[PDB]
């Protein structure tokens, strides 16, 4: 209630601009706004402040819209990045009643889940072998693009990883992918990620 | 207004045991101090916060003891950990009242867990999987997959290493591990990434890949009486090298 | 670091008549530092109850004090203000004159 | 017409018997309305008008919390400066804040002030576009760059035309009655022979506001500043001032002179003669 | 509204 983000997470393409919303509640005059970003590693670090007296803050792509009365303070990002890709963290400071220090209040975060653009879809299905046991293996569903998604499987000793992106940077190139493995007998990588929707085109390889 | 660093960054503690983590700054004199919680991802609770060296204050009472010996030297302690200890625990820095507008600046955090049963502790198992033929002929790359199984309790860092560098590039590691038996209430946890490299890469022989999976368990000192071998923080790795064929 | 003296100005709030309670008055403006002494005095005897404005100053710094006082002026009393300050060798006192 | 706020602070060290006195004190106009004394025992910020007394518990805890900060502050500040000037520790100094803001008829920002003095004199002070420091010595350039590197000077000047002006607007509004009322003088001659061939005229006003007030003397019309007497413009005690002028005039030349008198609240100027 | 002196030491 103090500080207030409803947004618990937000999604958005790439490249584009996204804003994550902050209302906060405080009866003093003088305050200040700070906006913070957590990396997955849960690094905590400073992005942008807001004085209630100063106009719109603005630092790279990264701006706040301080909409004074309302005490709403969004902050935008534009030009998006993959690596934007974060939990966001509004908080509000307050000289304490004691004048000794600053009282600084934080928000529960909202998640920003930037989608990958990926353009040269080849929806396929592959089988890994393990490295020092033949027969053990694994399946590889990859190169789908960000329309589809991975559901679990009906099966509870069948184990399937979300979906998630990686950047060969040199070659400026991404990928989605997930992983399945399962110590049934039954278990086959032509039937692994069929309770999900995957594109019909999706290669399956011979063997 | 430079630096600070807290540790340890991971930890993995039986009930009862004394805690003890440290923090330092460094390029700036007499800062704030202030201990944060993270309870699950979210809110951020503080603690404590240190107007100077010597002084310790909270807003509201807490079990956790913490001291600043030194102006650049902050404690966060008990003699006892009660199983509601566990968190994750942020130190974090500001300029003064009268030096400037304090920006609340923070260290990388630690996780602490402390866990009721020892028992139930496991290192995980690590394998790789090497890339498919199919994959290299329709897309000329090569994907690697790693594997880490069975493993208590949740937090293990992995990383790739490919000739003896650690790699960022063309790699995914899962969000977080997720639970082997979800039914379970102290179930084990697995944990897959991808390496992704051109066919070409993978089909060097003098290219040597690695994955590695740092664990944290229980120490030399805690005691242990099972059969198997002790869950003390460890690091398992599994390798596997390029070929033509 | 050089000090200014205090300026004095002793006076009734509102013009003076016999038998009728008013205020005395003793302002002291224009000095420095501000470590300063003021009584005032009824027939050269100090007066119990007096009370003052809080510090504050003027565009040059230097500070301005009212010391203040409920009394009934008659024809006889003689009322003053004693004054003593670092800049002053010794206490300055200022008669009360009625149409100063 | 125009409105001022001001804050007034004074820290004066006490070496050898504690730590030093604070006081501040803030006026709307020629108005004291608060004051915070560092050796009182209710350690908050006071009211010291009643139209500030509606404020609620929570301006008092913001202001009290504001007030302590500075007071803790140029507490350490004498320090620096006493080391800075490397002055002995045996020795009383001072340190001086004024700060607030000017607004004009229409409410609007006008000028802003933040400003310090060390032992009665200028030690830095914020230049009129609210931008710039003037240092006035080597001292006080130490500082003008910690605050250059602090950037106090674009936060103070965005609190000058915001907060300080608006709530400059809204304490011209609680205390309307009082604040915006206008205060004729009432004025009067008084005579004083001091010799057989000589006489003091005084004119007197009284129980006026705000204290601007303009008192002229003119022997035939025409006027008489090297030889009429003015003594400061002084508090009655009851939010009012009063003022005297006073000439020395030759027996039998009296009605040849005159006294005039400009205050805000006089539709016209007033003449007055014995 | 007294001043807010963040940054005020000298």
């Amino acid at each position: 209630q103090k500080v207030t983000q409803a947004q618990s997470s937000v999604s958005m393409p790439v490249r584009k601009a996204v804003t994550l919303n902050c209302l906060y509640e405080t009866s003093w005059w003088s305050y200040y706004i700070f906006w913070y970003k957590q990396l997955p590693s849960k690094e905590m670090i400073f992005l942008i402040r807001q004085g209630s007296d100063e106009q719109n803050a603005k630092s790279g792509r990264y701006s706040v819209n301080f909409k004074k009365a309302a005490k709403s303070v969004a902050l935008t990002i534009s030009a998006l990045q993959l690596e934007d890709s974060a939990k966001y963290f509004c908080a509000l400071g307050e000289l304490a009643r004691s004048g000794g220090y600053q009282k600084v209040t934080f928000g529960t975060g909202t998640k920003l889940q930037v989608i990958p653009n990926i353009q040269n879809p080849d929806p396929a299905v592959y089988q890994l072998r393990d490295s020092k046991s033949s027969d053990k293996s694994v399946c590889l569903f990859t190169d789908f693009d960000s329309q589809t998604n991975v559901s679990q499987s009906k099966d509870s000793d069948v184990y399937i990883t979300d979906k998630c992106v990686l950047d060969m940077r040199s070659m400026d190139f991404k990928s989605n992918s997930a992983v399945a493995w399962s110590n049934k007998s039954d278990f086959a990588c032509a039937n692994a990620f069929n309770n999900s929707i995957i594109p019909e085109d999706t290669f399956f390889p011979s063997p | 207004s430079q630096t600070i660093h807290q540790w340890p960054a991971t930890l993995v503690q039986p009930v009862g045991s004394p805690l003890s983590l440290e923090c330092t700054v460094e390029g700036t004199s007499n800062p704030n101090l202030y201990w944060y919680r993270q309870a699950a991802g979210r809110g951020l609770q503080l603690l404590f916060y240190s107007v100077g060296i010597g002084q310790i204050s909270s807003e509201v009472p807490q079990n956790l003891s913490a001291s600043r010996p030194q102006d650049r030297q902050f404690i966060l302690s008990s003699k006892k950990l009660l199983l509601s200890d566990s968190g994750f625990y942020l130190c974090a820095w500001s300029v003064s009242v009268g030096a400037g507008v304090p920006t609340i600046y923070f260290g990388e955090g630690s996780w602490l867990t402390v866990v009721e049963d020892l028992n139930k502790v496991f290192p995980p198992e690590v394998a790789v999987f090497e890339p498919s033929e199919a994959e290299i002929s329709h897309t000329q790359k090569a994907t690697l997959v790693c594997l880490a199984t069975g493993f208590f309790p949740d937090h293990v860092e992995l990383s790739w290493w490919v000739n003896g560098k650690e790699v960022h590039s063309g790699v995914c590691t899962d969000p977080q591990p997720l639970k082997e038996q979800p039914a379970l209430n102290d179930s084990r946890y697995a944990l897959s990434s991808r390496l992704r490299v051109s066919a070409t890469f993978w089909q060097n022989p003098r290219n040597h890949f690695r994955c590695q999976v740092q664990f944290y368990g229980l120490s030399e000192n805690d005691e242990w009486t099972q059969d198997r071998a002790k869950p003390v923080t460890q690091i398992v790795s599994a390798e596997a090298w390029g070929r033509a064929d | 670091m050089i000090q200014r003296t205090p300026k004095i100005q002793v006076y009734s709030r509102h013009p003076a008549e016999n038998g009728k309670s008013n205020f005395l008055n003793c302002y002291v403006s224009g000095f420095h530092p501000s470590d300063i002494e003021v009584d005032l005095l009824k027939n050269g005897e100090r007066i119990e109850k007096v009370e003052h404005s809080d510090l504050s100053f003027s565009k040059d710094w230097s500070f301005y004090l009212l010391y203040y006082t409920e009394f009934t002026p008659t024809e006889k009393d003689e009322y003053a203000c004693r004054v003593n300050h670092v800049t002053l060798s010794q206490p300055k006192i200022v008669k009360w004159d009625r149409d100063m | 017409g125009s409105h001022s706020m001001r804050y007034f602070s004074t820290s004066v060290s006490r070496p050898g018997r504690g730590e030093p006195r604070f006081i501040a004190v803030g006026y709307v106009d020629d108005t004291q309305f608060v004051r915070f004394d560092s050796d009182a025992a209710s350690q908050r910020m006071e009211p010291r008008a009643p139209w500030i007394e509606q404020e609620g518990p929570e301006y008092w805890d913001e202001e009290t919390g504001k007030v302590k900060a500075h007071s803790q502050t140029d507490r350490e500040n004498l320090r620096i400066a006493l080391r800075y000037y490397n002055q002995s520790e045996a020795g009383s100094h001072t340190l001086q804040m004024m700060f607030g803001c000017d607004v004009g008829s229409d409410g609007r920002f006008l000028r802003g002030y933040h400003q310090y003095a060390y032992d009665g004199k200028d030690y830095i002070a914020l230049k009129e576009d609210l931008r710039s420091w003037t240092a006035a010595d080597m001292a006080a350039q130490i500082t003008k760059r910690k605050w250059e590197a602090a950037h106090v000077a674009e936060q103070q000047r965005a609190y000058l035309e915001g907060t300080c002006v608006d709530g400059l607007r809204r304490y011209l509004e609680n205390g309307k009655e009082t604040l915006q009322r206008t205060d004729p003088p009432k004025t009067h001659m008084t005579h004083h022979p001091i010799s057989d061939h000589e006489a003091t005229l005084r004119c007197w006003a009284l129980g006026f506001y705000p204290a601007e007030i303009t008192l002229t003397w003119q022997r035939d019309g025409e006027d008489q500043t090297q030889d009429t007497e003015l003594v400061e413009t002084r508090p009655a005690g009851d939010g009012t001032f009063q003022k005297w002028a006073a000439v020395v005039v030759p027996s039998g030349e009296e009605q040849r002179y005159t006294c005039h008198v400009q205050h805000e609240g006089l539709p016209k100027p007033l003449t007055l003669r014995w | 509204r007294y001043p807010l002196t963040f940054g005020w030491c000298f």
